[PDB]
RNA sequence: GCAUGGCAAGUCUAACCGGAGUAUCCGGGGAGGCACAGGGAAACCGACAUGGCCGCAGGGCUUGCCCGAGGGCCGCCGUC
RNA sequence: UAUGCCAGCUGGUGGAUUGCUCGGCUCAGGCGCUGAUGAAGGACGUGCCAAGCUGCGAUAAGCCAUGGGGAGCCGCACGGAGGCGAAGAACCAUGGAUUUCCGAAUGAGAAUCUCUAACAAUUGCUUCGCGCAAUGAGGAACCCCGAGAACUGAAACAUCUCAGUAUCGGGAGGAACAGAAAACGCAAUGUGAUGUCGUUAGUAACCGCGAGUGAACGCGAUACAGCCCAAACCGAAGCCCUCACGGGCAAUGUGGUGUCAGGGCUACCUCUCAUCAGCCGACCGUCUCGACGAAGUCUCUUGGAACAGAGCGUGAUACAGGGUGACAACCCCGUACUCGAGACCAGUACGACGUGCGGUAGUGCCAGAGUAGCGGGGGUUGGAUAUCCCUCGCGAAUAACGCAGGCAUCGACUGCGAAGGCUAAACACAACCUGAGACCGAUAGUGAACAAGUAGUGUGAACGAACGCUGCAAAGUACCCUCAGAAGGGAGGCGAAAUAGAGCAUGAAAUCAGUUGGCGAUCGAGCGACAGGGCAUACAAGGUCCCUCGACGAAUGAC
């Protein structure tokens, strides 16, 4: 198919043909499995210490006392899981292993469905991104890789009936839990996605609710947040040419 | 560190000379634009105006600056005790802006003017 | 419980057509892609060869492999081939998708089960 | 939801009388205790089978049927086209780690065919010549006697 | 064992290497494992890409009659 | 209707719940030795007032220098009095001063004190004099060398297993240990120091051949690095102390050469770029710390307080996190960007100085003995005839020789030279620094968020808790009455709130006081379920229900 290219103003200028993967099947299982994967390797190992509990020779006075046969200490119970102070019985594992293996044809595979997702007007607009243009995704000029300011990204993203959507990000949610204690007080929807070629777009980074990413090694994550497909993203020319062999 | 109790920590326990940064305040207009600089160590001579609490409107001259609590007291910013005496209400200087500075410290002043130093 | 929106899909697609038109191998291939994944049909091109016969379309209720050889020109239509086996088979008939098959023929009429 | 998350309430976790998960004496001892005794059933009987060659003193045969070689023959367009001469030895996987290569007789023979090989089975020659083909013998090859 | 999913006469990488948005992630790495032939203590030898018959589903026809994968019963082959 | 039962209401008791986190737990990166120049640890001191904690040490919460920092300060600790600071204090960094007693504890003795110069004791050198030096002890574990169980498993139990584990003795470092083949033995025209990681593999091997036990070569990676003596041939050409003088060591050999690309010697060829000794000496990276660092504190409403709602506007290489009287990119700290400093890498790499590599021919000159090897008895291992080691006895050759290649002997072939020595990097731990988290969230998580190894128990070894939350701000309740009263109570004052008034957020249940509704001093006990009556009931969140008659009318069904 074709892709409408767009300059640093907003205005059409020529078009590419949409790469192939762009049409792999869009299949949301795969999607959602290989973000799970990349979402549990991340997490860290913990668990109890080993002794934790066990630090006292408390001992059962056996039968005689007319006492629950339960080790004690000074006369307070110790050790065992029923005990106040005793071991956990069944605790967190330093020792479990919390990463999800994935076979790299099946990874691959749901990169690219997550690509062509990308391509789907209705597809990200189910997703929940805010936007009014009928094409998608959004290519634009190399140029883009040289922008520096924000700002700038701003204008070009209005112009290109995009903004909508950072407006949407551009709210944070304060958490109801306690990881609020552990430093997750917030979290903000996710908004657009610039992929470029080079390097990152330092100068759209910062965009609410907006990731930045390479054509060589975008991911699932970036191409489809909580294993959601369809976000709305924007390509550079030469990141869309390099997608193509992904 | 992003995490909370790491940063309500450090902010707790920062030495002495640490603590200056915790009594800053923002500079009026007039002054941002004279010293190039957003805000300042509110210090005891300073004139300064209430924009927060249940004070905020009044202006006065600042009194005493504690490093300890990081708080300020403004003259005429008080508090009525039983007995009838008049206590001074502790700031936050976050909730405060400087209108006017003591600069009788050739020091101070350095910093102040100095575009590659703030005070 | 199957998680393939596709074969989800498919399988719905099959029976309608089984509904409708007069087919009962659409009906039939539905029930077996319902059943368990290790029931489907894998079937490698030796046998496709040895069973079927020109203008009669080889239907596998499963996935079709490329060991062995395919000389008669057929139309072979799986859920899915191998790489390999979509390559040999293009050489010497045409491999078909059961989506097209459905289509270009609802009836589900002269056609051989293979598995 | 699992069986596991249905447990909680049942007391006994599917177990029974309260009584029976305790401790071996549940399983009639640790590990394959009793193989010989009260859970013999099941258990390759006692005793002794056999010997073995010392690791270093066994060839390794890597092993192919005529019907692979014949099936790909037009397929390994990199390969010698005659009056097809295939050398096996540059076909067979693991023909390296192996301490040569042998041709098996299963399956069928559809073309002239050329083979070349370290060893072979009469079912192969026979198939290979039938089918107006030959069999060369390795240098290798050259320990029939 | 099972259910789901990827690839399929194959399939998967391990430690590790490079990249990076730097514990995630993209790329590389097939060492090696399992599967692709078995039988025999060993020496050693080395198999049906289908020959016959029933027959479910499904298909075909001129509506009982054919074709009948899978399945079932034999043949036959390798080896001890 | 007393005693009393059930439920509720007000107040209490209690401290659950919800919310909060100055603490834990876990992972990750960096870093890593201290001590006779007396450590670590302990004791006792040290403040204006000072009990605990912290710091410090008779110069005692401290003295000096340099840098930073800055108008404030006098630790936790917010009192009273007093004081210090522009003579630039506090505070931070580095360096320096001081640094009681016990303590390896070292003059001798001793429950932290005492008695009349002291390396006590054992050593090395030695001016043979404690003159010069060493050792001692500590440390989270990690590491290396020795000693070495049992419960348990085998459904008993003895070999076997638990396990070379627990524990014990000795010792090093920042890492240890290992290490340049008398190797391997995909047997080869092959590999080429050593650790480690992945695999080889639960393979081979062991084993009442039961249960169980269990490698290696190789391969892929990480990191790479290779050398020095003994002797032959030289024979004092040498080394240590001292500024020097001078002394000591050394023919029982200092020093040269040399070390399987064998060497030496003799005659030659060519050459050095090997090696070894010494000089110089980083970049980058990484860890930590620091400097600078954009944009609203505008309108209206609610509120005690805007960080809320509505409106208007801004920054962003910065929309991580935190603070601030409620949800804050723009109020404050910070965050992105840029920059600086220390530490580690590392006395390493690179560079350079000196040395000289190598090759031919001749020469039976040299090449590590209780060794190789055999036997008796044990331990150990997967090691089986074929693991490694201990002990008793026996015991060889000399490169023209010797050892190995998983039984012995002889021959062949292939590998390789033991009985001397050293050796960077890659790997372990987590004391110390920092970072992180689908971990816990005050009966949890450490025993320990609090005086925590504290209070307290035990002669002792040892054992060992509980206790977090006023408020935006102390505004922490003046004045009056009462009282034996700084108690308590009343009245009153502050605050949005005091039912926030001091172990003070919320404030459950068990339960207590008073009290409302129902029952009640002639009556029977699983305390209820389902039916149906009495009495009782503010609103809200349920709105139905009753009778006449009439319509419909299953099974059943009359007088
Ligand atoms: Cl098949
Ligand atoms: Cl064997
Ligand atoms: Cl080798
Ligand atoms: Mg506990
Ligand atoms: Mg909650
Ligand atoms: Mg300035
Ligand atoms: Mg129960
Ligand atoms: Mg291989
Ligand atoms: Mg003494
Ligand atoms: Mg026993
Ligand atoms: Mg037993
Ligand atoms: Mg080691
Ligand atoms: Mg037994
Ligand atoms: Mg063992
Ligand atoms: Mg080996
Ligand atoms: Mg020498
Ligand atoms: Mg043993
Ligand atoms: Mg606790
Ligand atoms: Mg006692
Ligand atoms: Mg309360
Ligand atoms: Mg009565
Ligand atoms: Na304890
Ligand atoms: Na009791
Ligand atoms: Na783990
Ligand atoms: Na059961
Ligand atoms: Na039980
Ligand atoms: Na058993
Ligand atoms: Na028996
Ligand atoms: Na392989
Ligand atoms: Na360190
Ligand atoms: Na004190
Ligand atoms: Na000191
Ligand atoms: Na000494
Ligand atoms: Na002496
Ligand atoms: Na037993
Ligand atoms: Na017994
Ligand atoms: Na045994
Ligand atoms: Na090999
Ligand atoms: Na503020
Ligand atoms: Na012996
Ligand atoms: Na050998
Ligand atoms: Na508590």
């Amino acid at each position: 198919m074709q892709a409408t290219i767009y300059d640093l103003d907003g205005n059409t200028d020529g078009e590419v043909d949409l790469p192939d993967v762009f049409e792999t099947p869009v299949r949301s299982d795969l999607i959602g499995k290989a973000v799970r994967a990349a979402q549990a390797n991340r997490k860290q190992d913990y668990g109890s210490d080993e002794y934790a509990g066990l630090r006292t020779p408390a001992e059962s006075f056996g039968s005689g006392r007319g006492q629950a046969h339960v080790p004690k200490l000074d006369g307070r119970a110790r050790r065992v899981p029923q005990a106040v102070k005793g071991r956990s019985a069944h605790p967190p594992k330093t020792e479990k292993d919390r990463s999800l293996d994935l076979n790299d044809k099946e990874r691959q595979l749901a990169v690219r469905s997550a690509l062509a997702a990308t391509a789907d007007a209705d597809l990200v607009a189910d997703r929940g991104h805010e936007f009014d243009r009928d094409e998608v995704p959004v290519v634009v000029s190399d140029d883009f890789e040289d922008l520096v300011k924000t700002q700038e990204v701003v204008s070009l993203l209005e112009a290109l009936d995009v903004h909508a959507d950072i407006d949407r990000a551009d709210e944070t949610k304060i958490k109801a839990g306690q990881g609020s204690a552990r430093g997750r007080k917030y979290r903000r929807p996710a908004s657009i996605l610039f992929v470029t070629s080079d390097e990152p777009s330092t100068a759209a980074r910062n965009l609410a609710g907006a990731d930045v990413a390479t054509a060589s090694e975008v991911n699932t994550e970036d191409l489809a947040p909580g294993g959601a497909p369809g976000r709305l993203t924007v390509f550079t020319e030469s990141a869309l040419a390099e997608v193509a062999e992904r | 560190s992003k995490q909370p109790d790491k940063q309500r920590k450090s902010q707790r326990r920062a030495p002495l000379h640490e603590r200056h940064k915790q009594v800053r305040a923002t500079l009026s207009a007039d002054l941002r634009e004279e010293y190039g600089q957003r805000n300042v160590r509110v210090n005891a001579g300073d004139t300064v105006e209430v924009l927060r609490g249940d004070f905020a409107g009044e202006e006065g001259e600042v009194i005493n600056v504690d490093l300890d609590k990081a708080v300020i007291h403004v003259e005429d910013v008080t508090l009525e005790k039983t007995d009838g005496e008049e206590v001074p209400r502790p700031l936050d200087t976050s909730n405060v802006r400087v209108t006017d500075l003591d600069l009788e410290d050739e020091k101070r002043e350095a910093r102040l003017e100095s575009e590659d130093d703030s005070a | 419980s199957k998680t393939n929106p596709r074969l989800s899909s498919l399988i719905a697609d099959l029976k309608s057509a089984a509904r409708s038109s007069g087919g009962a191998v659409w009906g039939d291939v539905a029930e077996r892609l319902e059943k368990p994944r290790r029931t489907h049909a894998e079937v490698n091109l030796g046998r496709i060869e040895r069973y079927a016969q020109e203008d009669e379309t080889v239907v596998v209720p499963g996935k079709v492999l490329g060991s062995g050889v395919l000389q008669k020109d057929v139309t072979v239509a799986a859920v899915d081939f191998s790489g390999t086996a979509e390559t040999k088979i293009d050489q010497v008939g045409e491999a078909v998708s059961l989506e097209q098959a459905i289509e270009n023929n609802p009836e589900g009429s002269h056609v051989r089960v293979i598995r | 939801t699992s069986k596991k998350k249905r447990q909680r309430g049942s007391r006994t976790h599917g177990g029974g009388s309260h009584k029976n998960r305790r401790g071996a004496g549940h399983r009639g001892g640790r590990g394959d205790a009793g193989r010989d005794k009260h859970e013999f059933h099941n258990h390759e009987p006692l005793g002794k089978s056999g010997f073995k060659r010392p690791q270093k003193v066994q060839e390794e045969a890597a092993t192919i049927d005529v019907r692979e070689i014949d099936e790909n023959v037009t397929l390994l367009a990199a390969d010698d086209v005659a009056e097809f001469r295939v050398d096996v030895r540059d076909v067979v996987e693991e023909a390296d780690d192996a301490d040569y290569v042998k041709v098996l007789g299963a399956g069928q023979v559809r073309h002239e065919l050329t083979l070349i090989a370290d060893d072979f089975s009469e079912g192969a020659r026979e198939k290979v010549e039938g089918a107006g083909g030959s069999v060369e013998l390795t240098d290798l090859g050259e320990e029939r006697q």
